[PDB]
Order: structure tokens, then C-alpha cells, then sequence
């Protein structure tokens, strides 16, 4: 959902605003916040299970 | 007529270096051999340089 | 370039007051400030230091908590807020214009002062502070910090000021051997770890007046005595 | 942990100039960048004047804040081009007045500064233009290379003297008369910038100096239909048909500009339209081989400019079919050049 | 008949040239570096990375102090780099974004920004008011400026699109010198290690050496297939080399007045925008269209590395005066500093 989600906003970045045209970021920007995602989960699950 | 004025300029251009000194080119590549040899120690892109001494390490 | 502080007068102790300096002539925005205060009994003190931006911000331990120190560019103003005023704190308070890059000159230009009157590290050294000279004869002053002046990447922050009776104090020589714009060549320095000098080629009557030397590796800043150079 | 006070004074300077870099960026990519090539007198006119028509693109709110900011700097070039004027002459004149060299002094010292106008200054261009002995020496000053402008810079005293400026087109005028180089327009269109370049008698080699701006949002080439039965006249042999096609060709294959767009603009389509009638296009292409109708003709030509495409698959070519009485056709070019600004980010991030 | 009678005259003149040349070609440098132990494998590698501009890389030159450098890019501003920090110490914006050419003052105190509007700025920076202003605007050429160099204080070349170049004396802001008999737009400058003498070269396959106070050609160069795109000195200021786009890099000496050598491989068919020498003069540079720069040994005519790395056409690169590291600069809008 994540991954379906950042998907999603990057179309939204793109579309609202042309004041720049350019800038888009192409893949690197996204697996970085389906990465943070990945990574809040992970710390709220490593400290339950400790 | 421009043409003519500027044929005579070409002329004259031509009549200097027709008369210049020359040397013969086998001298001058020993020269520049000799120059590359003599510095050959002080260009640290063909001599490398320990990090000490490289500003950039 | 001008910067002419203004807002003095005399207090009564624990009180508070707001120095300010209005500032012209060369892109304000663009400079840091310090404040430098002098005690007749003193000498020089280093008080506060504004970054040319914003955010780095440092007092003398001496003044940390009672100093403010802020600027807004927008009108070319620099203020200096105290509280709890003591009588310690009388003295003549300099603007004092710094900027930092590779190769610049981080001392040039000094206010003229403002009298605060209140009603009631790194150690430089000197010697002797009165050396007799004539003019048409040469001169040899040192100093000598309680800490190596020469940072790892070659340089050594050692300055050299004088101030005439009646002025501000102006720069001479900073990092041992650049003069500043409008020195004459009769100035020049040298030296290594902790002991450094100043020599001047021959005494001029515009030479007459007591130097300063000052360490610019480390905070706080610090200044020396001060040597008087007269007749 | 290992800098130097000052060092670290150093790196927040550094750190203080990327930000305003980034932030110079940010307010840089908004215009879109146009450049405008094609054949001599071949309607670029109608495209530009239309654009030019509306005025609604007049000198922006914030542009008008810029050319306060021109004025300031072209009224610092005048007041310094009079006291030099005059300080330079074959011929000297006698001052009305001792003072005047103080005057000039104080304009020389604030012009040095370079920073704003300042009341006092602008004075003293008002009293050395009454001067006698400063405008007699123009007869022999205006010898030198002066801007053609430089009247205004001081006949326009009266109001540039006002710390309050009012600007107008003059104030921007002044420097764009020059017309060195190419020469873009500046202009906006619903809250877009805008900047075409307007290359004309460019000489030397066609395609050497522009390498240089690859990257330009499109390249806007023009054609006139109606003008499909007149010969060259540098070249008596050659139709202009022909002429446009060798500079398209030779432009739209360029190795430079491999994917940059390219609009093509067919002007006089009702002119056109209503000659094609009379003179088949066999009176500039013998080739032509269909009937006396707009869906042919047109067609033909447009198919002629794109058969010299030798990217098709690369290289997208727009065609509009312009006429003097119309509004689609600025909204084109606006509709266009932001499409081509998309497709081109989709295939940068290669989504498409 | 007084026109063709000068042609008659020029047609025997260029052959008694040519004569003269082929007479002194006693021996091909393949003849005589021979048995010259080679160079060997050279692999320079990226030691400073400087990023800041938005924009295509134009210009690039190294201050006498082998630590600052100055470029230009078309986002219409100028930076002062430091490059042992990475540093950023000015950033000078420009009146006309449209920049070619920019030039470090020997003396530090100024630089020089030039381009398509026929004018070369020249900036103050060593100010008291702690900004960078433009001293004076050196105007009265006819078209764009691809090059400029400064001489001394005061005392700068300029080239022209309008196949002139001048001396400016700066200071008072008026053209002392002016250069004429090139056929096409200069693209290029060279100053010798002395300030009397220089080279140029322009859109006519031709070089030319020009002196400095006289004003006159002295020396016509050629060979070229195409149009000169970069001229550099021998670093012992009697021989130059040149690259075009014809893709080969060619080597001439003053005092024997013709070609020495060539550079090219069948591989090999991407132009050349930019040329120099290492400090021993040993090591030939040259960068290509082809996003590389290539390593020349300039005795020999063989490959020797390849500084690969930038992902844009390279427009800018040069040796500092130590002969310590090499800058280069490209389209991608970085600028590298190699060992």
C-alpha cells in the first residue's frame, strides 16, 4: 500500500504544480519514503517484540 | 577597386613569411624532447606523489 | 565604509540599555559584526560575535546571559541589548566589521565607540609594555601566547592592531605576514609556535601608539595589554 | 571538528551562496525558452504581433518592480555619462560654475558604489544639462560611440529624478534598441513566462553558434502557404517553397537537437486556400500530383515538411495552420510548448 | 589584369612557403622518439567533485594560485571556487545569462566574463565594499566573444565572431591593438608563457601567431580539415598544439614552421572542444564531444588513459600552474578535479 500510495502522490506533485516543469526525481525519490514506511513499521514491531 | 587593395595586403602578408628564419624540424623535436626530459620530475600527473604531498589526497 | 555606533550614556547598576550602530557605505548584509568593549585600566575585550547569517551566535563567558546580540539588515542596524549592568561593564564599546573567506581580512574596519558608563583559554603575553623609541629608528616588539597559534592546515591566526590617541584601533598585519589595504610597507611580522614579533623599518610619528596582538584560532577571542610605543 | 574558527565562518558563506542558488533555481524555471528560426519575411510578424496584439502580457507587476530596477541602473549610467562626457573631451569648455567639479565628484563617487539614485545626484545632472558649457560640448562628444538611447538617459531628468518611479516601455527600451545578437521577446501568458529568441541575418554558418542552446523547449518555424507561387529573389532559379524546405531540413536534423520539439507554423492558409484555386502547386512542386482542394494541398505540404523528419520516431513535429483573424493561434503555441515541457519530464523520468 | 597579377604573385609566393616547409622535413617525429621509453598506463582519478551549477558548463580557468578557479555556465552566474574545500567563495551574477568566456586575473584582483553580446565585463573583486562589481564594460567588438585572456593588470586580449581580435587597455577602457586577417570567427586564444606573443585560432582551418605589440601575423599554421576548435602552447612557449573537429589533435613548432605530429585513432570520430599540456609538456589532454577526455603521450602519438566520468559533452579543461591537478568541465554541470 505503500508502494501504491507514493505511486499515486508523485502524480499528484507533478500535475498541481508546472511552475517547474522539470525536477521529477524519477525512482530514487520514492523507494526512499516506502523505505521510511518500511522503516516507522519496523521500529514499532522491533520494540513490541522486545 | 577593394578587391585589388585587398589582394595587394594578401601579397605583402605573404612576402614576410616567404622570409623568415627555419630550422630544420629534426632539431626542433629534439628540443621538446630534451624540455619533456629536463621538468620531467616536477609534473606529478606523470610522476606520482605520495598523499603528504598531493593537496587533494 | 562607515559604521557609527550610538545609544550611551550612564546607568545605574542592574539596570539595562540598548547600544546600536548604524552602518553605510558597503553591503551590510553581507558582514559579520563583533562588539569589542576597552577599559582605560584594560585595554581591549572581546564581548560578543554575530554570524554574517544567522544561527551561530557567541558571548564571552563574562557577559553570557546578560548580552544580546541580534541585526536586522533591512536597516543597515546591528544592536547590543544588556541587562543586570555592572559596574565591570564600563568601558568603550566598538563596532567591530569581520568577513570570512579564503583570503580575507576579518578585522578592517572599526567603529569609532560608544562610552557605557554604570554608576557605583588561549593567554597572549607581553613584555615590558613601554618600549622608548625616536623616530628614524627602527623598532622590535613580540608576544607570545600560552597556546600554538598554527592550525594543521598551515596557518597561523595571530593579528596585529595599533591604536592611536583619540582613534579606534586599526589592523596592521593578520596572519603573520599579509598587511592590510592602506599599510605602509615599513610593517611586517614573523614567526612560529608560540612567540611571534612585529617590526617596523623606521619610526614615523604616524607609528606612534600602542599595538595590540590577538590569537583568531579559537573562541573566545582575547587580546593582549597593549604596548605603548612613545617617546 | 578539525576547522579553524574562521574555517568554519568559511564554509557557512558557502553553505549561504548554495542557498541562494537554489533558490535563484527555483524562481529560473518557470519561463519557457523558444527559439525562433526560419526564412526571411515569412509571416514570424503575424506570430509575434499577434502575441503582441492583446497586451494583456504587458510589463508584469513584478516586472515593472525589475524595471525599477532598470531604471535605477540606467539612471546611474546617466548621471555618470554626463560628468564623464564632459571630462573627456578633444575640446574643453568653461563651467558655469566652480562647483560643478564637486558635483562631479560626488556623482563619480556614488556612481562607483553603483547602488540607487540618490536626490542629490539626480540634481546635478538636472543643473549640468541647463549648463551651456556641458551641452555645447555634446556637438563634439557625440563623435564617440554613444548609445543611440542616451538622449533619454538624460532628457528623461524630470521624471527619473522622482524616488518614486512610475515605469514604462522607454525605461526597458533604452538597452533592447541595440538589437546586438539575437534578440528575444519577454512576454507572459496566463501566469507563464515566456522568452522567444528571434534570430535574423545571423550569417556566418547557419548552425555553428546555436549548438550552444540545446535544451530549448521548441523551436518555432514559420512557412507562408500563400507565398508558394513567388521565386527567390536572391536566387532566381530556386522557389521559396524550396529555400524554407533546405533550412527546415537542415535545421530539424540537426545532430544538436535530436528529440527538441519543433511547431511549424503555415501562415496565410486563407490566402492560401483561395489561390490554390487559380495556380496548382505544380508552380512549386511539379511533383504534385492531386487536386485544386484545401484537404489536399495542405495536406501535401504539411506531408513535404514532415517527409524531411529524418527522426520520426524520435522527434515530434506540431503543425498549426495559422491565419490573421483568430485566437487558437496564440493558444496553440501556449497549449503546445506546456505539453512538450510534459512529455519531455515523462521521458526524463521514463515513464513514458 | 592588376588583380590577377597579384594572384600570379600570391600563387608563386604560397608555393615558395610550401617549398621552403618541405626542405626542412629531414626527419618524421616516428623516426626519432622511436626508442623513447613510453609513458605507460596513466589512471587519473576524480579527488574534488564541485556541484552548484543549474546549467551548461562554458567556462573554466585555474588562478595563479593553484587553488581558486572561476567558471561560467549559461544559469548566467560566476562562482569562485576553492577547490581543496569545495568551497564556494563569490558567486557573481551577470546582466546577460548568454556567457562563452571568462578569464582569472594573474593578479587575482579581477576576472573577465564575455559572450554573445560582444561585451567583456571586467569585475573588481578584491573590494573594500565586500561585493563584485563590474569595473568597466569593454564594448566596440562586432561579434560574440569566444575567448578572453587577461595579459597583466589593467591589459587584456579579447576575441571576436567578427574574426578581429584587440588589445584593450582597460584602464582607460579603448582598444589599443587590433588583429586582423583571420578568414573566419576566432574560436579560440593562447597566451605564450610571455606576454608578447600568443596564438589564435578560427572558423578557417588555419592558425595564426600574432604579436602582441606590433600587431602583425607573423606565422600562418595549417593542415586542418575543419574548423580550429582549441589551441594550446607547448609549455615551452615555442611550439602549440590545436584541436578541431575533424577529430584530430595536431601538433606545430614555431621555429620549424610546420606540423610536427598528429593524434587520432580509427576509432576515434567525435570532435575535440578543448586542449592543453602537462606541466613537462610530456603528457598531451584533450577533450571530446564524446562526454571523455583522452590522455596523449605527445612524443609518441599513443594512447596513454582516458578520464571518463562526466555524462555530458566536455567543454572546459586545463592544468593548474604546479602541474598538480587537472580540472575539466562539461555539459552535465559539474566540474571535476582529477589527482
Amino acid at each position: 500500500f505503500g508502494a501504491m500510495f507514493a505511486k499515486t502522490w508523485r502524480v499528484h506533485a507533478i500535475f498541481k504544480n508546472v511552475k517547474m516543469k522539470k525536477k521529477i526525481i524519477k525512482d530514487q525519490k520514492l523507494l526512499v519514503i516506502v523505505g521510511g514506511m518500511l522503516l516507522i513499521d519496523l521500529c514499532i514491531l522491533i520494540c513490541w517484540q522486545a | 577597386t577593394a578587391s585589388i587593395a585587398q589582394a595587394r595586403k594578401l601579397v605583402e602578408q605573404l612576402k614576410m613569411e616567404a622570409n623568415i628564419d627555419r630550422i630544420k624540424v629534426s632539431k626542433a623535436a629534439a628540443d621538446l624532447m630534451a624540455y619533456c626530459e629536463a621538468h620531467a620530475k616536477e609534473d606529478p600527473l606523470l610522476t606520482p606523489v605520495p598523499a603528504s604531498e598531493n593537496p587533494f589526497r | 565604509v562607515q559604521l557609527v555606533e550610538s545609544g550611551g550614556g550612564l546607568v545605574q547598576p542592574g539596570g539595562s540599555r540598548k547600544l546600536s550602530c548604524s552602518a553605510s557605505g558597503f553591503a551590510f548584509s553581507s558582514f559579520g559584526m563583533h562588539w569589542v568593549r576597552q577599559a582605560p585600566e584594560k585595554g581591549l575585550e572581546w564581548v560578543a560575535y554575530i554570524s554574517s547569517g544567522s544561527g551561530t551566535i557567541y558571548y564571552a563567558d563574562t557577559v553570557k546571559g546578560r548580552f544580546t546580540i541580534s541585526r536586522d539588515d533591512p536597516k543597515n542596524t546591528l544592536f547590543l541589548q544588556m541587562t543586570s549592568l555592572r559596574s565591570e561593564d564600563t568601558a568603550m564599546y566598538y563596532c567591530v566589521r569581520s568577513i570570512y573567506y579564503y583570503g580575507s581580512s576579518p578585522f578592517d574596519f572599526w567603529g569609532q565607540g560608544t562610552t557605557l558608563t554604570v554608576s557605583s583559554d588561549i593567554v597572549m603575553t607581553q613584555a615590558t609594555s613601554s618600549v622608548p623609541v625616536t623616530p628614524g629608528e627602527s623598532v622590535s616588539i613580540s608576544c607570545r601566547s600560552s597556546k600554538s597559534l598554527l592550525h594543521s592546515n598551515g596557518n597561523t591566526y595571530l593579528y596585529w592592531f595599533l591604536q592611536r590617541p583619540g582613534q579606534s584601533p586599526q589592523l596592521l598585519i593578520y596572519r603573520m605576514s599579509n598587511l592590510a589595504s592602506g599599510v605602509p610597507d615599513r610593517f611586517s611580522g614573523s614567526g612560529s609556535g608560540t612567540a611571534f614579533t612585529l617590526t617596523i623599518s623606521r619610526l614615523e610619528a604616524e607609528d606612534v601608539g600602542v599595538y595590540y596582538c590577538m590569537q583568531h584560532l579559537e573562541y573566545p577571542l582575547t587580546f593582549g595589554a597593549g604596548t605603548k610605543l612613545e617617546l | 571538528c578539525t576547522l579553524s574558527a574562521e574555517d568554519k565562518a568559511a564554509v557557512e558563506r558557502s553553505k549561504m551562496i548554495d542557498r541562494n542558488l537554489r533558490e535563484d533555481g527555483e524562481k529560473a524555471a518557470r519561463e519557457v525558452k523558444l527559439l525562433l528560426l526560419g526564412a526571411g519575411e515569412s509571416g514570424k510578424n503575424t506570430i509575434v504581433k499577434q502575441m503582441k496584439i492583446i497586451h494583456e502580457a504587458g510589463y508584469s507587476e513584478e516586472e515593472c518592480k525589475q524595471y525599477k530596477a532598470v531604471v535605477y541602473s540606467n539612471t546611474i549610467q546617466s548621471i555618470i555619462a554626463i560628468i564623464r562626457a564632459m571630462g573627456r573631451l578633444k575640446i574643453d569648455f568653461g563651467d558655469s560654475a566652480r562647483a560643478d567639479d564637486a558635483r562631479q565628484l560626488f556623482v563619480l563617487a556614488g556612481a562607483a558604489e553603483e547602488g540607487f539614485m540618490t536626490a542629490e545626484l539626480a540634481g546635478v545632472i538636472k543643473r549640468l544639462w541647463k549648463d551651456s558649457g556641458v551641452q555645447a560640448c555634446f556637438n563634439r562628444s557625440r563623435e564617440y560611440q554613444l548609445n543611440d538611447s542616451a538622449a533619454y538617459y538624460l532628457n528623461d531628468l524630470d521624471r527619473i529624478a522622482q524616488p518614486n518611479y512610475i515605469p514604462t516601455q522607454q525605461d526597458v527600451l533604452r538597452t533592447r534598441v541595440k538589437t546586438t545578437g539575437i534578440v528575444e521577446t519577454h512576454f507572459t501568458f496566463k501566469d507563464l513566462h515566456f522568452k522567444m529568441f528571434d534570430v535574423g541575418a545571423q550569417r556566418s554558418e547557419r548552425k555553428k553558434w546555436i549548438h550552444c542552446f540545446e535544451g530549448v523547449t521548441a523551436i518555432i518555424f514559420c512557412v507562408a502557404l500563400s507565398d508558394y507561387d513567388l521565386v527567390l529573389a536572391e536566387d532566381e532559379e530556386m522557389n521559396r517553397m524550396h529555400a524554407s524546405m533546405k533550412l527546415f531540413d537542415s535545421i530539424c536534423n540537426n545532430k544538436w537537437f535530436t528529440d527538441t520539439s519543433i511547431i511549424l507554423f503555415l501562415n496565410k492558409k486563407d490566402l492560401f486556400e483561395e489561390k490554390i484555386k487559380k495556380s496548382p502547386l505544380t508552380i512549386c512542386y511539379p511533383e504534385y500530383a492531386g487536386s485544386n482542394t484545401y484537404e489536399e494541398a495542405a495536406a501535401y505540404i504539411q506531408c513535404q515538411f514532415e517527409d524531411l523528419n529524418k527522426r520520426k520516431d524520435t522527434k515530434e513535429i506540431y503543425t498549426h495552420f495559422t491565419c490573421s483573424t483568430d485566437t487558437k493561434n496564440v493558444q496553440f503555441v501556449f497549449d503546445a510548448v506546456t505539453d512538450v515541457i510534459i512529455k519531455n519530464n515523462l521521458k526524463d523520468c521514463g515513464l513514458f | 589584369s592588376e588583380l590577377d597579377q597579384l594572384r600570379q604573385e600570391a600563387e608563386q609566393l604560397k608555393n615558395q612557403i610550401r617549398d621552403a616547409r618541405k626542405a626542412c622535413a629531414d626527419a618524421t617525429l616516428s623516426q626519432i622518439t622511436n626508442n623513447i621509453d613510453p609513458v605507460g598506463r596513466i589512471q587519473m582519478r576524480t579527488r574534488r567533485t564541485l556541484r552548484g551549477h543549474l546549467a551548461k558548463i562554458y567556462a573554466m580557468h585555474w588562478g595563479t594560485d593553484s587553488r581558486l578557479l572561476v567558471s561560467a555556465s549559461q544559469d548566467g552566474k560566476l562562482i569562485i571556487w576553492d577547490s581543496y574545500t569545495t568551497n564556494k567563495v563569490h558567486a557573481i551574477p551577470l546582466r546577460s545569462s548568454w556567457v562563452m568566456t571568462c578569464a582569472y586575473a594573474p593578479s587575482g584582483n579581477y576576472v573577465a566574463c564575455g559572450g554573445l553580446d560582444n561585451i567583456c565585463s571586467i569585475y573588481n573583486l578584491k573590494t573594500r565594499e565586500g561585493n563584485v562589481r563590474v569595473s568597466r564594460e569593454l564594448a566596440g567588438h562586432t561579434g560574440y566573444l569566444s575567448c578572453c585572456r587577461f595579459l597583466d593588470d589593467n591589459q587584456i586580449v579579447t576575441s571576436s565572431g567578427d574574426t578581429t581580435c584587440a588589445l584593450w587597455d582597460i584602464e582607460t577602457g579603448q582598444q589599443t591593438t587590433t588583429f586582423t586577417g583571420h578568414t573566419g570567427d576566432v574560436m579560440s586564444l593562447s597566451l605564450a608563457p610571455d606576454t608578447r606573443l600568443f596564438v589564435s585560432g578560427a572558423c578557417d582551418a588555419s592558425a595564426k601567431l600574432w604579436d602582441v605589440r606590433e600587431g602583425m601575423c607573423r606565422q600562418t599554421f595549417t593542415g586542418h580539415e575543419s574548423d580550429i576548435n582549441a589551441i594550446c602552447f607547448f609549455p615551452n612557449g615555442n611550439a602549440f598544439a590545436t584541436g578541431s573537429d575533424d577529430a584530430t589533435c595536431r601538433l606545430f613548432d614555431l621555429r620549424a614552421d610546420q606540423e610536427l605530429m598528429t593524434y587520432s585513432h580509427d576509432n576515434i570520430i567525435c570532435g575535440i572542444t578543448s586542449v592543453s599540456f602537462s606541466k613537462s609538456g610530456r603528457l598531451l589532454l584533450a577533450g571530446y564531444d564524446d562526454f571523455n577526455c583522452n590522455v596523449w603521450d605527445a612524443l609518441k602519438a599513443d594512447r596513454a588513459g582516458v578520464l571518463a566520468g562526466h555524462d555530458n559533452r566536455v567543454s572546459c579543461l586545463g592544468v593548474t600552474d604546479d602541474g598538480m591537478a587537472v580540472a575539466t568541465g562539461s555539459w552535465d554541470s559539474f566540474l571535476k578535479i582529477w589527482n
